[PDB]
């Protein structure tokens, strides 16, 4: 009915998160992290990522 | 490496052998027909 | 002296290294919580056979039945029986009955599947590999006398040592008996036992663990767990009335809780 | 919403206690709250555990070589029964008093085939036939992932639940060990007891006091979270001092190992499983070849 | 061992037909030439400075 | 006496021991030899069980299609038994 | 018996015992405290030593 949807808070855990907070313990930087909204990974669909 | 260990980690009946008791008895098809070629003669 | 004479005149403020906890030293200074077990150690270096004889004694009876029904093999059956069981080709008598031959055909192929299960039992036997000790702690009766038994046997321990000082609160005629066997090195009594010039070794248990898991070897071999032993661990020494117990007694646990230690 | 405290440390917070004297597994967060004494027994964690077509083709082919023996019996270049028990007789070792030479050899080194075949069955199945369901291992990935069948719990709010919920990454047991979490250390016994449990955490010397209570409770080798039993106490307070003087004072003599030898230390393949149905049903086979030795008595 | 003997010789394997790969696909030539020692390389104090 | 022939079959039989029936010889030289080479025959047959008890340390099965470059993937109706292959959708694979 | 025992400590003498001929790489303790046994090194400044 409609597209709008709620940005629920859940918890990420895993290999690349820990890679993730190493990186920002080292380089020191802040972050947001967030989840895709489309799917997976990606494709050129016709000169569109 | 030790993200690696910590994240990815995982392990690693009396008709045993048909295959070579099999080839035996090819061994045994070929005494027979050896039995068979001194019956002949 | 040493660590103890160092905290307890206030020259410092806390022993970090290996030390034993007991009572005097924990009247003199405050401990914190043990974060290892460490006490001391020694370092050293026919039912089946009942029914195969009724069995053999019901086929020498169904070979008496055949000598009945239709000459020699009244008591050679037995050896012929007890002879193929294990198969080894002595010539015994040729079973002329019919339904002796069948007997033995049964016979002879539960003798081939019974050789065949004791073969079975030897390498069950064999794949058991077990270690057989000769001290079972200082409860052993050796220590009582080692006149008791011929060769005088040699226990020691490290000088000045709180093992030295459990062991004369403990026995006084031990320590009059080890008065003979004092030695001053660690590995001094490492080399000692590689040789021959010593056969027991008392002194605790976690660092003989440590020698004995990186000794080249293996020939030393430790007596059990810690199990008839003194049972205490390393804590770390304080000051009396010291202000950091709290916070270095709860990091302590934190360390064992969070699998760091 | 506010945290409370209940058990003995309930008890003894409020008031109605003065000293907790019982196996208090020594955590941070007791640690917290109340003081302790330097523990009178060391003691970790463990987990208590609970303990064909081929004869009949060997048969058709002895069938077939006595048939081509006798075919050769008949067309040389009881002699019937005399021979084919003469091949049974090459086949089972024993008993028996130019191209029927050469088959004879041939069976008979076919029948020695089998019989090593046999010996390399038995000695791979005296290996292979051992249970890997006998995990013990806490870092198996079937416990780190967790599989519907093994069932692994341990006391409901206990010391070592507070532990497990604290662990680095066990949130995935901690929502699994829920499903099964008992009351009482004596219906966790009865339990795996019943086969149900297939894994149970628990301290180490009460399961090695519960190793000799019957012959398949058996304990893993495993020893993490080495802890201690200790003495319960209040903050502080002046049975604190002389109290852990005299715990250490019954460690230096033999005391505490008179009672190690009032209840630590007190406990309380072969010839007969491969061969008591063998013999047994070769009993039965001497009997039922009895009944047709009659049947062949009845023939003549 | 060999202080000044330096020869032209003849190199294939590897790297080498990774490299007539790249000179095939991009267009450029080359030239070849081996290392004055046996040695990846490190960082390492010099004598002066 | 005719074992002029029939003593390579009395040694196999000698050899394996195997109920076999032996025509045996009145001469010491045959029995001491053949004592020594059924020896031989006992512990050849104790080696030969020791290979069967070696033949059951390994554990290893090996593959079915070596990777990519197999044939029946490039072609699978030329293949008798019929086998599936899957991916996942809109992917980089 | 004699011959059976025979054939099963030759079954145990040549199937079972054997000496770890491998090192297991960072879990040798022969490389902990190294001897002059256990030779082992890499190339001369290389990234390995690096
Ligand atoms: C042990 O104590 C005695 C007594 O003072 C001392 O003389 C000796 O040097 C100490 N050390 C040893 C024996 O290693
Ligand atoms: C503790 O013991 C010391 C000496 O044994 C004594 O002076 C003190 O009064 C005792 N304290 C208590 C509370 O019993
Ligand atoms: C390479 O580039 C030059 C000019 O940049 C051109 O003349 C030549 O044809 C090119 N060769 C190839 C093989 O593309
Ligand atoms: C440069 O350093 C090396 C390394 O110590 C030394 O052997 C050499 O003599 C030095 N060069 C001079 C000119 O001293
Ligand atoms: C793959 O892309 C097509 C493009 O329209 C879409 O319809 C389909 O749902 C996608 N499948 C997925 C995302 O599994």
């Amino acid at each position: 009915s409609t597209n709008e949807g709620m940005n629920v808070k859940k918890c990420c855990k895993g290999f690349c998160i820990d890679i993730l907070k190493k990186l920002s313990r080292t380089v020191k930087f802040t972050y947001d992290l967030y989840l895709v909204t489309n799917g997976k990974h990606g494709k050129k669909v016709n000169n569109v990522w | 490496e030790e993200l690696e260990t910590l994240w990815l980690t995982g392990i690693c009946s009396s008709q045993l052998d048909i295959d070579n008791m099999a080839g035996v008895f090819y061994m045994l098809a070929a005494a027979m027909a050896l039995s068979l070629i001194t019956f002949i003669w | 002296n040493g660590m103890i004479g160092e905290v307890v005149y206030q020259r410092a403020v806390m022993a970090v290294g290996s030390l034993t906890i007991n009572e005097e030293r924990s009247e003199v200074v405050d401990f914190s919580v043990p974060f290892v077990e460490t006490g001391i150690s020694v370092m050293v270096s026919a039912s089946v056979w009942v029914m195969m004889f009724v069995m053999l004694l019901i086929v020498s009876a169904i070979a008496v039945f055949v000598f009945e029904y239709f000459s020699f093999t009244i008591g050679k059956a037995i050896w012929l029986l007890w002879g193929l069981v294990f198969n080894n080709s002595v010539p015994v008598q040729n079973p002329k009955g019919t339904t002796s031959k069948i007997m033995v055909s049964v016979w002879a192929f539960f003798a081939v599947i019974f050789l065949a299960s004791y073969t079975a039992n030897l390498a069950a036997f064999m794949i058991q590999e077990e270690f057989v000790d000769q001290v079972t702690g200082l409860s052993d009766k050796k220590f009582q006398r080692p006149h008791d038994y011929s060769p005088p046997f040699r226990f020691g321990t490290v000088p000045n040592g709180s093992t030295e000082r459990n062991i004369r609160n403990n026995y006084p005629y031990m320590h009059q008996y080890m008065t003979r066997f004092n030695q001053r090195g660690v590995e001094d009594a490492l080399v000692s036992l590689k040789t021959g010039k010593l056969d027991a070794f008392i002194y605790d248990a976690a660092v003989l663990n440590y020698k004995a898991g990186r000794d080249e070897g293996c020939k030393l071999v430790t007596i059990g767990s810690g199990y008839i032993f003194a049972t205490t661990g390393y804590g770390i020494a304080l000051q009396k009335g010291s202000p950091w117990k709290r916070q270095i007694d709860l990091a302590l646990l934190q360390f064992v809780g969070d699998g760091e230690m | 919403n506010k945290k409370e405290w209940n058990g003995m440390m309930g008890e003894l917070l409020s008031g109605q206690a003065d000293m907790i004297v019982a196996p208090l597994t020594i955590n941070n967060e007791r640690a917290q709250y109340i003081e302790f004494s330097k523990p009178f027994k060391y003691q970790g964690l463990t987990i208590l555990v609970k303990k064909s077509t081929l004869w009949l083709l060997v048969g058709l082919s002895v069938h077939v070589v006595a048939v081509m023996l006798y075919l050769l019996d008949r067309f040389s270049p009881l002699t019937l029964s005399s021979a084919m028990w003469f091949s049974w007789g090459v086949l089972l070792n024993s008993g028996i008093g130019f191209s029927a030479r050469i088959l004879g050899m041939v069976w008979a080194g076919f029948a020695m085939i089998i019989v090593a075949s046999y010996t390399a069955n038995l000695a791979a199945f005296l290996v292979l036939d051992r249970p890997e369901e006998r995990i013990t291992g806490i870092n198996d990935p079937r416990l780190r992932n967790p599989s519907d069948k093994f069932i692994y719990a341990t006391v409901k709010q206990s010391s070592v639940d507070i532990y497990f919920r604290r662990q680095v990454e066990l949130s995935t047991m901690y929502r699994h060990m829920e499903k099964h979490n008992y009351e009482s250390a004596a219906e966790a016994i009865q339990a795996v007891r019943d086969n149900k449990l297939h894994a149970f955490i628990w301290d180490s010397a009460v399961l090695e006091f519960e190793a000799s209570q019957k012959c398949d409770l058996v304990t893993t080798g495993e020893l993490f979270f080495r802890s201690g039993f200790g003495i319960g106490m209040r903050k502080d307070s002046p049975w604190k001092q002389n109290v852990s003087l005299s715990i250490l004072k019954s460690h230096e003599n033999g005391f505490m190992e008179d009672l190690d030898k009032t209840w630590v230390r007190y406990q309380e393949t072969l010839t007969f499983e491969n061969m008591a149905g063998v013999f047994m049903l070769v009993a039965g086979g001497i009997v039922a070849g009895i009944f047709l030795i009659f049947i062949e008595i009845a023939y003549k | 061992g060999s202080p000044r003997h330096t020869v032209p010789q003849c190199c294939y394997g590897f790297c080498i037909d990774l490299l007539i790969k790249l000179a095939r696909t991009m267009n450029f030539t080359y030239e070849v030439h081996l290392v004055a020692d046996g040695k990846f390389g490190t960082q390492e104090r010099v004598n002066n400075s």
